[PDB]
Parts: structure tokens; C-alpha cells; sequence
């Protein structure tokens, strides 16, 4: 059995609620 | 007033007028919509 | 190699113009298969 | 307003069944916050009922006709200049038929005909207990060679369903339930983001009802609202190795939330912070 | 024992950003019942302009009559408030309808045929095939109209898709709209998600040095952990870009030397505009409107 | 305690008391935790 | 204006150190605060907000009070409180949008 | 009241009337439905009217819902609260339940209400809490004895 | 059917920003995660409302029975 393919390339898509993404 | 069910002509019939459409071979009659006000809600 | 997802460019084509070609979606034609292939061999069929 | 699962089958998108969307997606809070469920009834936000949150119609078609029998033709559409009632022109044209998009309630002029037998035009109204809107009405006159004249009239009627309190949403778990009360967004708890979740669930029902999908959906759901990716449901491909709530668990890690799901919440009566975190998702 | 000037030389702001669309400012040692009462009169009480009732005229569009007239209802308009004031509901219409108390934005669109080369977007094949919010033209009339001379009323957002046309269908209307509260109906809300958050409070109870503080500053955002070098213990930069996860938990090597608490008495407030208000003045008008629901119980006796 | 058990603290509300006094003290406990819920609520979690 | 507020006799008392308010077109908002500045009137024995069911709009305020102080003028002292802190609430954020 | 299929002597029951300008729609409560046997899934129950004034008083003392507490099929009641009562009484009575003085004086009256004649002191009282030092703090054993 | 506008759970404006979204997936050949946070949806709650619509509205238009086919 192959483990299930893990979707790549993903980043922090949620912060504080008056903060952006403004953080690498 | 009436619009036909294929061909989608405009026309009209009075009394003792046969229920056809006059440009093709048809039956069917579809009763448009007059301007007329309606009052509805808004929500 | 995402996942099994869906698609919005691609399904909204097909709401703008159906396809001229064969119909779409060639697997729930095969779920009438049983009453229109059967109606169908009513007639078709050698010896009618 | 119907949607696509964010969590679907694999076979969802073979079928073809996007073009017949039968649910819709919103933000599920398994809480028993409110009070108004001790079973698997559920609760809808007033404010996400207000903008269409599971708007719905209902479509009737009555044939109205006048024809039994080779007989010669006694009532005939439309009128006669004998005697009239007035208040007849806002519901039905000069033609004795009804115009286009009236509102009827029961006991309103649908279609007049008049009949030179009696001498009276009598009235035929819509007897039903819900008021609908007219939509469409069919003319048709056939079984005849050469003579023709109009005997049958097909009526449309179609019918506002606001979705009410006292309703049946449910999920596709098994999930029944009646809507408790529409409880509006003003006292609806807010989460750390901001949003109201528009239903809230019993988690007294789940020992009971024994579902856990729907949890798990709630994870995958809530992966997917974030990354932008569908998840695809497909089962017999999750064992003991690795489980879907670690497999979903590390995307909701990597986004910013809880890897578990429980996202803090904030009470809408007095405004403090919950005792424990409130488990949130989204759920068809 | 509390009094006002006691809470006046404690009580603190602190904008942390500011916006025509959004503004997220801090207030300190401030009691959580005020704070709930700020946040929830201000999604609920604060007026705005949104269509009421609707008049239509012919509506052959494939697009139901009473679907388009909710979304026209649901379409928010750049309106000043405060212009047009309240109105009754007792008297009847043909004189409760003045133009003091609502004013009316008109619809008129056909659509015909286009010739062009073949798929293809119906953008160059009809014409006025889709109806934005653009096509919603405001109706200047009763007696004043120089109030709009300066401002004109326009839609929050022009290119909302309210409904799409085919060559023989038309759409002729007039609506009316008038002043309202979020509670009777929220579409009257201009305000996208009002809410407040404690700052998340984050105790230190043992040394971090080493390679702990490496894989410690990564459980929360970058923003939040600070480290200077192997002394000098790590700190915390500043708890308003933590967003409260409960990451450190799982571990079990920090799971006993750091505890995450909540500060029960700052909190920060970010609140959005529908284009109706802005979200300095609706705040202003929310401690205005909370000063007059209680001032009109001061100014008032007790019965029986 | 409170509920449907032989023996409990309505149960004895309601002999030493009466029908009344018990229905009484059902209903306050209703409110009672519908309060304490209202204020602090309780849920289910994938964690659990 | 004699629908807003009314005292309740069923449940007052006689020197009249408690009370039953009762209030309409009212909820949480004006339940919870102003609940909350009473209490720090030193005189409040017992004060709390009770809603009797979400569907009519009303609000409930028990006020008790110890001797030389009715339950009126912990009232009155307890909006009086309220518009303390809604001067020093608006006037800090008219200082710091200026200080901007 | 009355549910069909009624099977026992609990299943009609007299109530009192409360209107309520909200809904279409019947209220029951959580104590009665335990008795009645009656889910809420879709199920629908019809409501009878006495008109006589001695029916009236036979459906409020004899027929009421409080005397039939016990039903005489085994002297084992039916009626009590029924799901959330009861885990949030598991949390409102634990031992790690303090509560302040305000969240100890607005549950007290948030049930008692005076005005709608359900204490009988005509004034509520308050215990002393348990802890005195630094600051007052009550428990929920406390806040039991207090109701 | 149609792009639904003022988002259920949250409340923010949606309808205005479909065809926007279409433009951003056919000419930049972005992914649904880029086009979803360049148009200015980081709740959940309004990023699935256009990220999910179906938009049924182009296929009902196709019947036209007021003009010849
Ligand atoms: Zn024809
Ligand atoms: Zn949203």
C-alpha cells in the first residue's frame, strides 16, 4: 500500500484578524 | 399578447380564430408577459 | 498530482455551449442501460 | 444556492452530478451553546437566513378545462357583455385569463369563462391554502382536424419557499433534525476570526447516532476552505496507519489553525472566552 | 472602590492599523460587558441604507422576479446616513412615501442581438447581456436633490453580478429604500464581521536556551518568539501576532515549562465597512448610540 | 440525582415536599444550567 | 414614555432597599452593562439581569440594596456610571485618532 | 394535550398556556416530553381545549403535569432534565467550579425571578461565600444550596 | 444559479468578485489557493462561497423560447 499523496507546497494562509500575511 | 412554442413569433388571436400559429404547423401557445405593476418585498 | 479535485475554467465551458460531438460524460449514459438496451433489442436485432 | 462538496467522492465529478448541486456548504460549530437542542435538532443563524441560506421554490401545474363529451361547445373561455362584477381586472386580463407574476391567495379570480346557457359569468377561483405567484400559462386546442377552439388551459404556479423555522435540514450522515429556532447573529457566538457559525449541533447526538464522518468532513472541509484544495472523500483508503484526522490534522497545522480542530470561541451572551475550544468546521 | 477618573487614568488606546475599509485599534483594561456591548450594537443598531420594498414593472428574465428583488435588497449603497430619518409604518403608503424618508434607484435594461465572428463570450455576442450594479441609476426627485449634488448614489461595489440577460427578456423596476437596523433584517448591517479578541497572554516558567527556542519559535509565527543568541534567554516579541493554537501542547518537552493564558482585560477591535460607513465614525456612532439607549432611561421615571 | 431515578434529589423533594416543590425545583434546574450553558457552554472534539 | 421602564410591586419592598425593574426593547446589550456598573455601587446587596424567554423582547432587573439607599437611587447612580464611562470611552479614542 | 399512539396514563397530561408572538408553531419543554415519550424528528402532537369551567378545574388538579410526576405503572418517575442538564451539571457542581460574586448573583436570579412567583421568601437571599482571602469566591456546591 | 452576494456566515461582499476569479484562472493560469487570497478573501467563510459556486445561471439562459433558435 502507497501512502496517500500529501498536497505540497503550502504556507500560512490565516493570521490575526487585523495582521496580513506579513510574515515569511 | 401570445408567442408560439417552437418558432417564438409574435402574435394575437380574437373570436372565432382558430388556436394555431400562423407561420408554422402548430398548437402550442405561450401567453406573454404585459408591463404591469407589482409590489414584492424586498427581503 | 493535488487530489481528486473539481473544476470551475472546465465546467463552465460546458455550461456556455454543449459539446457537437458524442455527449459527455460517458458513464451515467450506462445507467439506463438495462431500459433503453432492452427496447432497443425490441426491434434491433436480426429477424427484427 | 446550491454548491459542490468540498469533501466529494471521486465518482462525484464522473457522474456528472455538478450540474444538479443538491446541498450547499456552511460553517458547522458542534456546541450546546443555545439550549434548544436535546436531540439531533439543529439551530440556523437569522442573518445567514435573511441573505438565502437554503432558499428554495416550489412549482405547481393545475389544468383548468372545459370539455365533456362530437357535442356542440357550451362554456367558452373568456367574456360576456351580460353582467359583470367589478374588481376582476387586477388578477385576469379582458381575455379571462390571469396575468403574468399576480399574487393569489385563496379565493382570488384565476380564470373567468362564460357560459350563454345560465346567462352568468361565474368565477372559478384557486382553492389552496398557501398563496402562490402565477408564472405560465399553457394554451392548447387539439383532437380536431379543422375546427379549432380552446377548451384546455394549462396554469403554472410557482411558490416562495423561504426556508422557515420548524424545516428539516440535515446532513448527508444520517444527520436528521428540525430547525429549533432561527438564532440571530446578534448573541450567536464568535469565534477568534470573527464569523457566526450559521448552524449549530448537538454533540449530545453523536454517542447516539454513532457518526464520526461527519467529523472528520469537518476537518477535511475546513482544510480544504483554507488551501483551496478538495479533498476526495473515496472510501477504503484510510487504516490504522495513517488516520484521516493526522493526515487532515497536519494541513490544518501548516494553515494556522489547531491540528486537532478545536478553534477558540468566544460566548455571544456575556463575551468571555468558552472553557474549552469549540470544535468548528464545515460540513454538505 | 471604582470610580470613573480611576478607570479614566487606566483606561488606553492603541491603533494598530487604520483604513477607509478596515480599522483594527487596542483597548486597554477595559471590563469584557462593555466591550461585548461595543461589538454587539455595533453589528446590530448602527442604521444604513438598503432597498425595502420593490416595484417591478416585467421581469421575463430567467432569473426569478423574487430572487432578483433579494438581491437587489441585498446590494449595499455608498449613502451617507443621518440624511434621510426614520419612518413610520402605521400610515398607509401613498403619504408615508416622501422623499425625506426614502429615496428611489431605477432599473432599466434590454438586451438584443449582436452580430460577430464565433464558445465565444457573450460579452461581443448580445447587448447589455449582463446587468452589473453600475446599471442601478439613482432616481434625483422630491424636494431635495442638491443633498446628492456633491456625492451621488452609487452601489458599494459596481461590479456585483446582480443578473444575466438573453436577446427578448427585459428588466424595468423602481426601487425604493430606506433606513433600518441590523436586527429586524441584517442586510441593514454595514459592518462584515465585527469582533474582538484578548491578547494572548504566553508565561516563560523555564529556561528555552539552546536548540529547544529553535524548534519552539516555529509552534507559533515567526512574529512572536524572539531569540538573541545561546544566553540571554528567549523572549516574546509581541502576543498580537499570536494566534491562539495550542501547537506547544503536543509536545510533551514543552508541555510543562510554558502555559498559555488570556488577558482578561485588553483587547484589540477590527471592524469593516460595507461603503455606506467608515469604520472610525461607525465606532463613534456606537458609543454615541449606546450613550442614547441609556440617557433615555436616565431623563426618564419610574412607573408604577 | 435529578432525572428519571428512584431515589434521587427531586424524588425526595418530592415526598417530603410534594409534586409542586419537585416540578418547581425541575424547572429553576432547567434554567439554572441553561444559564451556566448560556455562559459556559460544553461541546465534542476530534481531540476527544 | 411610560412603556420603557416600570417598577414591578409584586416583588418590591416595603422601606423599598429591593426591587423588580422591568424594561422592553431590551437585551444583552443594556442587560449585561448596565449590570455591571451597579456593582460597583458598595451599597448593591443583590442585582442581576434575567431575560425570561428570547421570543418577547423584554429584560428583568432585580435590585437590592442595603439601608439608606433605596433601589431607585442605586439605579439612577448606576446610569449616571455608565455615562461616566462612555464620556471617558469616546474622548480616549477622539485623543488617539487625533494623535495619529 | 395528547399523542398519538397514546399507550399510558402519563401520555395526556394538563398544562397551563403561555402565548408566544414568534412562530407558528407548538412549545413543549424538556420534563414533559420525557413523559409524553414523544421525539421531536417530524413528530406532531394535537392540542384539546376544555370548555367547561369544572373540566377546566379537573384538567388542573387531577389531569395536571405536576401530580403525575410518578406514574403508577412501577412508582418510578418520568420526568427530569434529560440531556444537557446533566453534563453541565457534572461541570457546574465539580469541585474546580469557582465562581465570582457576579457570576454567583446573576445565576441565582437568572432562575429564581421573583416577579413570576416561583421563590416564596418574597426576598432573595445570599450565603456567605467559602473563601474569604485574598477574595471572595463561591463553588458550585454553594451556588446548589443557595437555589 | 446565481453568484450569491453578502456571505452567509461572515457577511462580506461576494458577487462582485466571480468573474474576476474566472479572469484570474483562464489568463494568469493561477492555482485556486493564489486566486482566492489575491482577490481578498482570508476568512474561510467567504473564500468558499465563489470557490465553490457552481453558477448554473449559464445553462438556464440556453432556453430561450421569446426568439428562433
Ligand atoms: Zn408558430
Ligand atoms: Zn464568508
Amino acid at each position: 500500500r502507497k501512502d496517500v499523496p500529501k498536497v505540497e507546497g503550502l504556507k500560512l494562509e490565516h493570521f490575526a484578524t487585523g495582521y496580513d500575511a506579513e510574515d515569511f | 399578447k401570445y408567442i408560439c412554442a417552437e418558432c417564438s413569433s409574435k402574435l394575437s388571436l380574437s373570436r372565432t380564430d382558430a388556436v394555431r400559429c400562423k407561420d408554422c404547423g402548430h398548437r402550442i401557445l405561450l401567453k406573454a408577459r404585459t408591463k404591469r405593476l407589482v409590489q414584492f418585498e424586498a427581503r | 498530482a493535488r487530489t481528486a479535485d473539481f473544476r470551475t475554467l472546465e465546467r463552465e465551458s460546458r455550461f456556455i455551449n454543449p459539446p457537437k460531438d458524442k455527449s459527455a460524460f460517458p458513464l451515467l449514459q450506462e445507467a439506463v442501460q438495462p431500459h433503453i438496451g432492452s427496447f432497443n433489442a425490441l426491434t434491433e436485432g436480426p429477424d427484427g | 444556492t446550491g454548491q459542490t462538496p468540498i469533501v466529494k467522492a471521486n465518482l462525484y465529478d464522473d457522474y456528472g452530478m455538478d450540474n444538479f448541486p443538491n446541498g450547499f456548504n456552511a460553517v458547522v460549530a458542534v456546541i450546546s451553546y443555545t439550549g434548544y437542542d436535546m436531540d439531533d435538532a439543529m439551530i440556523i443563524n437569522k442573518s445567514a437566513d435573511e441573505r438565502g441560506f437554503g432558499y428554495g421554490t416550489m412549482y405547481k401545474t393545475e389544468k383548468v378545462d372545459l370539455a365533456l363529451n362530437g357535442d356542440p361547445i357550451t362554456q367558452h373561455f373568456g367574456f360576456g357583455n351580460d353582467e359583470w362584477p367589478k374588481e376582476w381586472l387586477e388578477k385576469l386580463d379582458e381575455d379571462g385569463l390571469p396575468y403574468i407574476g399576480t399574487y393569489v391567495e385563496e379565493g382570488d379570480p384565476i380564470c373567468a369563462y362564460f357560459d350563454d346557457t345560465l346567462n352568468k359569468t361565474k368565477i372559478k377561483t384557486y382553492h389552496s391554502s398557501e398563496p402562490a405567484y402565477i408564472e405560465e400559462v399553457n394554451l392548447i386546442g387539439d383532437e380536431s382536424n379543422k375546427f379549432q377552439e380552446l377548451q384546455t388551459v394549462s396554469i403554472k404556479y410557482r411558490i416562495r419557499r423561504t426556508p422557515q423555522i420548524g424545516d428539516k435540514f440535515s446532513s448527508r450522515h444520517g444527520q436528521k433534525g428540525v430547525c429549533s429556532r432561527k438564532w440571530p447573529t446578534i448573541d450567536m457566538p464568535f469565534s477568534e476570526t470573527g464569523i457566526q457559525p450559521d448552524i449549530i449541533i448537538n454533540p449530545h447526538a453523536f454517542p447516539s447516532r454513532m457518526t464520526i464522518g461527519m467529523f472528520v468532513e469537518s476537518l477535511a472541509g475546513k482544510a480544504g476552505a483554507l488551501h483551496g484544495i478538495a479533498q476526495d472523500s473515496t472510501p477504503w483508503i484510510f487504516n490504522e496507519d495513517d488516520t484521516p484526522a493526522d493526515y487532515f490534522g497536519e494541513q490544518l497545522a501548516k494553515a494556522g489553525y489547531n491540528y486537532h480542530g478545536n478553534e477558540p470561541m468566544y460566548s455571544g451572551a456575556t463575551g468571555e472566552e468558552l472553557r474549552a475550544d469549540i470544535y468548528v468546521g464545515v460540513v454538505y | 472602590e471604582w470610580n470613573v477618573e480611576k478607570f479614566k487614568k487606566d483606561f488606553e488606546v492603541n491603533i494598530s492599523s487604520l483604513d477607509a475599509r478596515e480599522a483594527n485599534f487596542d483597548l486597554i483594561n477595559i471590563d469584557t460587558s462593555i466591550a461585548n456591548a461595543f461589538r454587539r450594537i455595533m453589528i446590530s443598531e448602527v442604521p444604513s441604507v438598503a432597498a425595502e420594498y420593490v416595484y417591478f414593472f416585467n421581469n421575463t428574465s430567467v432569473i426569478q422576479d423574487e430572487v432578483l428583488a433579494h438581491r437587489i435588497g441585498l446590494v449595499p449603497l455608498k449613502v451617507d446616513p443621518d440624511m434621510l430619518t426614520w419612518v413610520d409604518s402605521n400610515l398607509p403608503d401613498d403619504e408615508k412615501f416622501t422623499d425625506e424618508n426614502t429615496i428611489v434607484l431605477s432599473l432599466n435594461v434590454k438586451c438584443t442581438r449582436n452580430p460577430d465572428a464565433p464558445s465565444t463570450d457573450p460579452k461581443e455576442l448580445y447587448n447589455n447581456a449582463h446587468v452589473y450594479a453600475r446599471d442601478l441609476k439613482f432616481e434625483p426627485q422630491g424636494r431635495q436633490s442638491t443633498t446628492f449634488a456633491d456625492c451621488p448614489v452609487v452601489p458599494a461595489d459596481p461590479d456585483i453580478l446582480l443578473a444575466k440577460l438573453r436577446p427578448g427578456q427585459e428588466i424595468s423596476l423602481k426601487a425604493h429604500c430606506i433606513l433600518g437596523i441590523g436586527g429586524d433584517h441584517a442586510k441593514f448591517s454595514p459592518v462584515s464581521t465585527a469582533s474582538y479578541r484578548l491578547l494572548p497572554q504566553i508565561n516563560i516558567l523555564q529556561p528555552i536556551k539552546g536548540e529547544s527556542a529553535r524548534r519552539f519559535q516555529k509552534c507559533f509565527p515567526p512574529g512572536v518568539i524572539g531569540i538573541d543568541e545561546g544566553s540571554d534567554e528567549a523572549y516574546v516579541k509581541d502576543a498580537r501576532k499570536d494566534t491562539v493554537s495550542r501547537e506547544v501542547l503536543r509536545y510533551e518537552e514543552f508541555a510543562d515549562k510554558v502555559k498559555l493564558g488570556r488577558v482578561r482585560n485588553h483587547f484589540i477591535f477590527n471592524v469593516e465597512s460595507a461603503g455606506a460607513m467608515t469604520p472610525e465614525e461607525i465606532f463613534f456612532k456606537s458609543v454615541r448610540i449606546l450613550k442614547n439607549k441609556a440617557e433615555y432611561l436616565k431623563n426618564c421615571p419610574i412607573t408604577q | 440525582q435529578y432525572g428519571a431515578s428512584k431515589y434521587g434529589i427531586v424524588h425526595s423533594l418530592h415526598e417530603v415536599y410534594g409534586p409542586e416543590v419537585a416540578a418547581k425545583v425541575l424547572s429553576v434546574l432547567g434554567r439554572l444550567f441553561t444559564n451556566y450553558i448560556t455562559a459556559t457552554a460544553f461541546t465534542c472534539g476530534m481531540d476527544d | 414614555d411610560r412603556e420603557k421602564i416600570k417598577l414591578l410591586t409584586q416583588a418590591t419592598s416595603e422601606d423599598g432597599t429591593s426591587a423588580s425593574f422591568q424594561i422592553v426593547e431590551e437585551d444583552h446589550t443594556l442587560g449585561n452593562a448596565l449590570r455591571y456598573v451597579i456593582m460597583k455601587n458598595p451599597d448593591v446587596e443583590f442585582c442581576g439581569y434575567s431575560i425570561p424567554h428570547p421570543s418577547e423582547n423584554l429584560l428583568n432587573i432585580r435590585i437590592q440594596t442595603y439601608g439608606e439607599t433605596t433601589a431607585v437611587d442605586a439605579l439612577q447612580k448606576g446610569l449616571k456610571d455608565l455615562m461616566d464611562l462612555c464620556d471617558v470611552v469616546e474622548s480616549k479614542f477622539t485623543e488617539k485618532i487625533k494623535s495619529m | 394535550m395528547n399523542r398519538q399512539p397514546t399507550l399510558h396514563k402519563a401520555s395526556m397530561m394538563g398544562h397551563k398556556v403561555r402565548v408566544l408572538p414568534n412562530e407558528k408553531t407548538l412549545r413543549l419543554h424538556y420534563a414533559n416530553t420525557g413523559a409524553y415519550n414523544a421525539d421531536f424528528d417530524g413528530d406532531e402532537m394535537n392540542m384539546h381545549f376544555p370548555q367547561n369551567e369544572n373540566a377546566r378545574a379537573e384538567a388542573l388538579n387531577l389531569a395536571n403535569t405536576d401530580s403525575q410526576y410518578l406514574t403508577p405503572t412501577s412508582g418510578s418517575p418520568v420526568r427530569g432534565l434529560i440531556q444537557d442538564h446533566i453534563s453541565a451539571g457534572v461541570w457546574l457542581t465539580s469541585k474546580d467550579s469557582f465562581f465570582t460574586r457576579e457570576q454567583y448573583q446573576q445565576y441565582i436570579y437568572g432562575c429564581i425571578r421573583p416577579e413570576d412567583g416561583h421563590t416564596t421568601r418574597s426576598k432573595i437571599v445570599t450565603l456567605p461565600p467559602t473563601i474569604f482571602k485574598p477574595y471572595p469566591l463561591w463553588t458550585g456546591k454553594q451556588i446548589i444550596t443557595t437555589v | 444559479m446565481i453568484v450569491p452576494v453578502r456571505c452567509f456566515s461572515c457577511g462580506k461582499v461576494v458577487g462582485d468578485k466571480w468573474e474576476s476569479y474566472l479572469n484570474l484562472l483562464q489568463e494568469d493560469e493561477l492555482d485556486e489557493g493564489t486566486a482566492l487570497s489575491r482577490l481578498g478573501l482570508k476568512r474561510y467563510c467567504c473564500r468558499r462561497m465563489i470557490l465553490t459556486h457552481v453558477d448554473l445561471i449559464e445553462k438556464f439562459l440556453r432556453y430561450n423560447p421569446l426568439e428562433k433558435r
